[PDB]
């Protein structure tokens, strides 16, 4: 009997893997994201800055 | 960026032993994406022209370079991904919504068993038949051995 109500915690617990899968995917969108903001406006500055430089 | 609060074993007890890699690699990833997000802010600083207008001799290039700035769409990404997931949830909620029951059958068929066997006559009332029925174990196997004393000589 407490075997199996071990196992029915267990099989409660479970939806942690695909919650988890769910932040990864949230997590790795946003950085991409912010990652092209910086990429462009560095860039954009870069030739700006060149221009001031030369 | 919402995101949903994590146990981390607790994640590990409910994950089987075909996919450990799998789990704790989506665990370093986590992990990866958590010190990365807290890196860097969240939008760029915006940059003042009163700097880069009384200082680029170029006619009004300042202007129309931060205008094609200030007019440009970058490419959200889309997620694409979370509704898979969340279905493949939904239904693995409901496959081990039907596992629980069965077994919830099975708890209550084992304390039935447990009451019964907890209901037993004391031993010096009981016949051997009755003993039989409470440990069906004990029942001498009649088919193995047909002939008295029903059962191999050593344990006799």
């Amino acid at each position: 009997i407490d075997t199996e109500k071990s196992q029915q915690a267990l099989v409660q617990k479970r939806h942690y893997l695909f919650d988890v899968q769910r932040n990864n995917i949230a997590m790795a969108l946003e950085v991409t994201y912010r990652e092209r903001l910086y990429r462009v406006y560095k860039e954009v500055k870069n030739r700006l800055d060149y221009h001031i430089s030369v | 960026l919402a995101l949903k609060t994590i146990d981390w074993v607790a994640f590990a007890e409910i994950i089987p032993q075909n996919q450990k890699a799998i789990a704790s690699s989506l665990k370093s990833w986590n992990e990866t994406l958590t010190s990365r997000l807290a890196a860097l802010p969240e939008n760029p600083p915006a940059i003042d022209w009163a700097y880069y207008k009384a200082n680029v001799a170029k006619a009004g290039l300042v202007d129309d370079f931060e205008k094609k700035f200030n007019a440009l769409k970058v490419p959200v990404p889309e997620d694409k991904y979370t509704a898979q997931v969340d279905a493949e949830e939904k239904e693995d909620v409901k496959s081990c919504a039907e596992w629980v029951s069965l077994s919830k059958a099975r708890i209550v068929e084992y304390e039935k068993e447990m009451e019964k066997m907890k209901n037993l006559i004391p031993f010096d009332q009981m016949t051997i038949e009755d003993l039989n029925e409470a440990f069906p174990e004990t029942k001498l196997d009649k088919k193995k051995y047909p002939y008295w004393p029903h059962q191999p000589i050593e344990n006799l």
